[PDB]
């Protein structure tokens, strides 16, 4: 028939550079557009790329995991047709593996997955992604570390029943810890990870608090960098949008003496940030 | 919730 549903006919061909070379065009239509996703979809490629998860050839493994990243990568309803494919368990399996390309890229279409509805993070959830993102926090793979953070801070944007899944699995210890980095863009990660989780309910916000989280925000309102401040009185607001309980441990933690110093500063989206975050605390 | 497309 047409030229796309040809190329997933030769995707389980017993050529494997008959195999290689439509895997290799059917990536390429699936990064230039939802339209050009859709093409692909429609073409029934989803159950043939999912079968290719499983490989024990990496060659195969890293085009099909870059086409389904790509297609994950499209609206809600084309991350749908991802996961009604059964590809999150096969996804799930390679955040095992010692193989750091295939890791990365595991890591990619897992977050984009979970950058959908509720239901769809529920789905990754479901599917067992947070033991084994949470131990990926410990990382001393600096690429993994964050690919893995992205992946969280998705799953923590999701409703109460996600955020809850996410502090059930042992997030916030390592989440806490990783705000004592030397890395800035870890920083940032582990503040857009914490800001998610303080953007639930007043229990969710009161977790973030017993972790420990509140003088490691706190100091980070001392540093020179703007962009770390932006992103620490971002989390800090969060918490003290909590309840009278959240808003007097902010109160104890000592902030109202930081933040009436930061209506002071240079940079007007601090100030903005700072004076919204003491009308929170002081009504 | 940010979604990311392939390299660059
Ligand atoms: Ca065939
Ligand atoms: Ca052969
Ligand atoms: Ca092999
Ligand atoms: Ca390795
Ligand atoms: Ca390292
Ligand atoms: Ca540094
Ligand atoms: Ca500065
Ligand atoms: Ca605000």
């Amino acid at each position: 028939g047409s030229e796309l549903p040809q190329m997933v006919q030769q995707l389980n061909s017993p050529d494997q550079q008959e195999l290689q070379s439509a895997l290799r065009k059917l990536s390429q239509i699936a990064s230039g557009g939802n339209e050009q996703i859709q093409a692909v979809i429609d073409a029934g490629a989803l159950p043939a790329l999912v079968q290719l998860l499983s490989s024990p050839n990496e060659q195969i493994l890293q085009e099909a995991l870059w086409a389904l990243s790509n297609i994950a990568s499209g609206g809600n309803e084309q991350i749908q047709a991802v996961i009604d494919a059964g590809a999150l368990p096969a996804l799930v399996q390679l955040l095992s593996s010692p193989n750091e390309q295939i890791l990365q890229e595991a890591l990619w279409a897992l977050s984009n997955i979970a950058s959908g509805g509720n239901e769809q993070i529920q789905a990754v959830i479901d599917a067992g992604a947070l033991p084994a993102l949470v131990q990926l926090l410990s990382s001393p793979n600096e690429q993994i570390l964050q690919e893995a953070l992205w992946a969280l801070s998705n799953i923590a944007s999701g409703g109460n029943e996600q955020i809850q899944a996410v502090i059930d699995a042992g997030a916030l210890p390592a989440l806490v810890q990783l705000l004592s980095s030397p890395n800035e863009q870890i920083l940032q990660e582990a503040l857009w990870a914490l800001s998610n989780i303080a953007s639930g309910g007043n229990e969710q916000i009161q977790a973030v608090i017993d972790a420990g989280a509140l003088p490691a925000l706190v100091q980070l309102l001392s540093s020179p960098n703007e962009q770390i401040l932006q992103e620490a009185l971002w989390a800090l607001s969060n918490i003290a949008s909590g309840g009278n309980e959240q808003k007097q441990a902010v109160k104890e933690a000592g902030a109202l003496e930081k933040l009436e110093q930061l209506q002071s500063h240079e940079n007007e989206k601090i100030q903005k940030e700072a004076q919204e975050a003491l009308e929170k605390l002081q009504s | 919730r940010r979604r990311r497309r392939r390299r660059r």
